[PDB]
C-alpha cells in the first residue's frame, strides 16, 4: 500500500515502543504526517502530527507526554513513539500523508495510508503450542469422509502456521482463527476433510510453526 | 464534539446506499468539509471521497457525496458486492483544534447464497487429559449469514462456565468460519456421559454431541 | 444562553494560515458579558450599531480564532494588505461583525520559543474573504522545478512565529476572534437579549 511502516509489535505492560514509516507513491515531499489508531473493532483516532520540513509536531489532547512522534526529511523515515504501555493502547497504528487545499471550508485529508503495525500489549511471555491429535470418528462425521485434525493450544503470542503433509495435502483443509483465552494465551485447530477407506492406509501429519517461540511441531493424526 | 454515523447498514446489490454524517457546529456546522474512507476488513483504509463531492482517480463513478447543513451522506449507486466494507467520515473541529473521524458503518451487501453450518465436534483426546486438561472443540463452517450463537450441554443440561467462542469470520468462499471450545477438568470429562455443542443459525439449529465411551 | 466564553477561554489556539470556525446558532448572544473583560485591548466593531449590539437578531453567527503578532492585529480589518490579510485571513470590504483581541505572551509562549503557531509566507493569489489555505506545497518562485523539495526558488509555504516572553509587545503573542454576523433569509437563529 502507500507508506510502509515497521513490522507487528508485542510489548509487555510498562514498555515503550517505537515504530517507523517511509514512503510509496511519493517521496515524503510537502506532506505533513500522521498517527492514527485503531483499537481492536474500534473507530478511527488521529492522536498525532509531523511537519517533516518544519520540524514541528502537533498531538491530541487525548495524547499526553505518553506518545512522542519526530521524522528526518533526510531519512525519508517518520516515527512515532508510546511509554507506559497498557491494555487500552492495543491497536493497529497508522502513519498517514495529510493534504490540504484552498478553499472555504478547507479540512485536510489523508491520501496515502501505511501498512498498519499492530501493537499488543499482553502480560504474556512468549510460549509454544502444545498440539493435540484430533482422532477421526468415521462414523460420527458425513458417510464415507471422516473429519481429524490438529488442536495447537496456549501458544504466544499469535503468528502461527499449520500445513497438512508438508503442504501436498491441501484439499478439504480448513485451518480456524485461534481464539484469546482468559490466560491471554492463544489456541486454534485445523481440520481437514477424508475419505474414509484412506483412513487406515494414509498416513496424516499437521505441520506446526510457531516463529515467535521458534517452535515446529509434526505429530501424527491416527484414529482411536 | 462527534461525527455520528449508522452503525451498520444493508443494501441489495444494485440498489442505492446512503450513508449518513452527522455533526454539531463545532465540526460540520462550520464550513468544515467532509471525507470518506474506504476501509477492508484487515487492510488499511483508502481514501474514497474529499471534499465530499470529488473522488480520486481509481475510486469508481458509483460513489458521490452531498452536503446539506450539518450533515453529509455518501452514497452508492450502482452496489457491487466489492463494497462490503467500513466506511468512515473525517472533518475538522474547532474544539477538538483538529481532524474528527466517525464511528464507521459496516456495509453489507445483501446478495448470498443463504448457507447452513457444518458443525464438527472433536472430544479431549487421550494424550491431552494426561496433561490434566481437557477440552472440546466446536468446528462451525460454511454458514452464511455470519451470526451465530452457540449453546454447549452436559447430559441435557445448558452449560455455565468454561466456553469461548470466535467471531464469524469469512472463509475464502464468502461464507463464514467459527470455532467453539469448551475447557474442562479431566473429572468433568468423562463424569458426565455426554457433552454437546448446539449451534443456532437463522432458525435452524445443529447439534453435535460426544461420549467418554 | 450563548456560549461565547469557550472560545475566548479555550486552552489552545489555532494558527492564522489555518483558522479555527465554530458556528454559533439557535442561542441568545448577550454580549453584555463580553465587554466584561478589560483584557480586550483590540476591540473593533463594522456595520452595527453601538446600543443595538444586544438588541439584534442574526441568522447565523460565526467565530473565527487564530494567533498573530501583535503587530499584525491592524490586518484584520476591512481592506488591509500585509502577509496575514493577503495570505492567512481576509476580512471582506462589507464585512459585517466584531473583531476581538487580546495579549496571551503569559500562555502561548515558551522559554526558548513557542513555534507551533505557524503563518503563510508565500501564495500566488490573494486570498479571498473567508477562504483558508492549508496548502503545504512548495511555493515556485518564477520558472525553478522544485521536483516537490525545497530549492532555488522553491520554499515551504509555511513559517513559524517564534514566540518568547523576551519578544517586544509587537512580535508578542495575541489572540484574535472575529465574530461575523449574518443576516439571512430564515428565521434568526441568533438573537440577543
Amino acid at each position: 500500500v502507500q507508506l510502509v511502516q515497521s513490522g507487528a509489535e508485542v510489548k509487555k505492560p510498562g514498555s515503550s515502543v517505537k515504530v517507523s514509516c517511509k514512503a510509496s507513491g511519493g517521496t515524503f515531499s510537502s506532506y505533513t504526517i500522521s498517527w492514527v489508531r485503531q483499537a481492536p473493532g474500534q473507530g478511527l483516532e488521529c492522536m498525532g502530527r509531523i511537519i517533516p520540513i518544519l520540524g514541528i509536531a502537533n498531538y491530541a489532547q487525548k495524547f499526553q507526554g505518553r506518545v512522542t512522534i519526530t521524522a528526518d526529511k533526510s531519512t525519508s523515515i517518520a516515527y512515532m513513539e508510546v511509554s507506559s504501555l497498557r491494555s487500552e493502547d492495543t491497536a493497529v497504528y497508522y502513519c498517514a500523508t495529510e493534504v490540504g487545499y484552498s478553499g472555504y471550508g478547507s479540512a485536510e485529508y489523508f491520501n496515502h495510508w501505511g501498512q498498519g503495525t499492530p501493537v499488543t500489549v499482553s502480560s504474556a511471555s512468549t510460549k509454544g503450542p502444545s498440539v493435540f491429535p484430533l482422532a477421526p470418528s468415521s462414523k460420527s462425521t458425513s458417510g464415507g469422509t471422516a473429519a481429524l485434525g490438529c488442536l495447537v493450544k496456549d501458544y504466544f503470542p499469535e503468528p502461527v502456521t499449520v500445513s497438512w503433509n508438508s503442504g501436498a495435502l491441501t484439499s478439504g483443509v480448513h485451518t480456524f482463527p485461534a481464539v484469546l483465552q482468559s490466560s491471554g494465551l492463544y489456541s486454534l485447530s485445523s481440520v481437514v476433510t477424508v475419505p474414509s477407506s484412506s483412513l487406515g492406509t494414509q498416513t496424516y501429519i499437521c505441520n506446526v510453526n510457531h516463529k515467535p517461540s521458534n517452535t515446529k511441531v509434526d505429530k501424527r493424526v491416527e484414529p482411536k | 464534539s462527534v461525527l455520528t454515523q449508522p452503525p451498520s447498514v444493508s443494501g441489495a446489490p444494485g440498489q442505492r446506499v446512503t450513508i449518513s454524517c452527522t455533526g454539531s457546529n463545532s465540526n460540520i456546522g462550520a464550513g468544515y468539509d467532509v471525507h470518506w474512507y474506504q476501509q477492508l476488513p484487515g487492510t488499511a483504509p483508502k481514501l474514497l471521497i474529499y471534499a465530499n463531492n470529488n473522488r480520486p482517480s481509481g475510486v469508481p463513478d458509483r460513489f458521490s457525496g452531498s452536503r446539506s447543513g450539518t450533515s453529509a451522506s455518501l452514497v452508492i449507486t450502482g452496489l457491487q458486492a466489492d463494497d462490503e466494507a467500513d466506511y468512515y467520515c473525517q472533518s475538522y473541529d474547532s474544539s477538538l483544534t483538529g481532524s474528527l473521524f466517525g464511528g464507521g458503518t459496516k456495509l453489507t451487501v445483501l446478495g448470498q447464497p443463504k448457507a447452513a453450518p457444518s458443525v464438527t465436534l472433536f472430544p479431549p483426546s487421550s494424550e491431552e487429559l494426561q496433561a490434566n486438561k481437557a477440552t472440546l472443540v466446536c468446528l462451525i463452517s460454511d454458514f452464511y449469514p455470519g451470526a451465530v450463537t452457540v449453546a454447549w450441554k452436559a447430559d441435557s443440561s445448558p452449560v455455565k462456565a468454561g466456553v469461548e467462542t470466535t467471531t464469524p469470520s469469512k472463509q475464502s468462499n464468502n461464507k463464514y468460519a467459527a470455532s467453539s471450545y469448551l475447557s474442562l477438568t479431566p473429572e468433568q470429562w468423562k463424569s458426565h456421559r455426554s457433552y454437546s455443542c448446539q449451534v443456532t443459525h437463522e432458525g435452524s439449529t445443529v447439534e453435535k454431541t460426544v461420549a467418554p465411551t | 444562553l450563548c456560549p461565547f466564553g469557550e472560545v475566548f477561554n479555550a486552552t489552545r489556539f489555532a494558527s492564522v494560515y489555518a483558522w479555527n470556525r465554530k458556528r454559533i446558532s439557535n442561542c441568545v448572544a448577550d454580549y453584555s458579558v463580553l465587554y466584561n473583560s478589560a483584557s480586550f485591548s483590540t476591540f473593533k466593531c463594522y456595520g452595527v450599531s453601538p446600543t443595538k449590539l444586544n438588541d439584534l437578531c442574526f441568522t447565523n453567527v460565526y467565530a473565527d480564532s487564530f494567533v498573530i503578532r501583535g503587530d499584525e492585529v491592524r490586518q484584520i480589518a476591512p481592506g488591509q494588505t500585509g502577509k496575514i490579510a493577503d495570505y492567512n485571513y481576509k476580512l471582506p470590504d462589507d464585512f459585517t461583525g466584531c473583531v476581538i483581541a487580546w495579549n496571551s505572551n503569559n500562555l502561548d509562549s515558551k522559554v526558548g520559543g513557542n513555534y507551533n503557531y505557524l503563518y503563510r509566507l508565500f501564495r500566488k493569489s490573494n486570498l479571498k474573504p473567508f477562504e483558508r489555505d492549508i496548502s503545504t506545497e512548495i511555493y515556485q518562485a518564477g520558472s525553478t522545478p522544485c521536483n516537490g523539495v525545497e530549492g532555488f526558488n522553491c520554499y515551504f509555504p509555511l513559517q513559524s512565529y517564534g514566540f518568547q516572553p523576551t519578544n517586544g509587545v509587537g512580535y508578542q503573542p495575541y489572540r484574535v476572534v472575529v465574530l461575523s454576523f449574518e443576516l439571512l433569509h430564515a428565521p434568526a437563529t441568533v438573537c440577543g437579549p
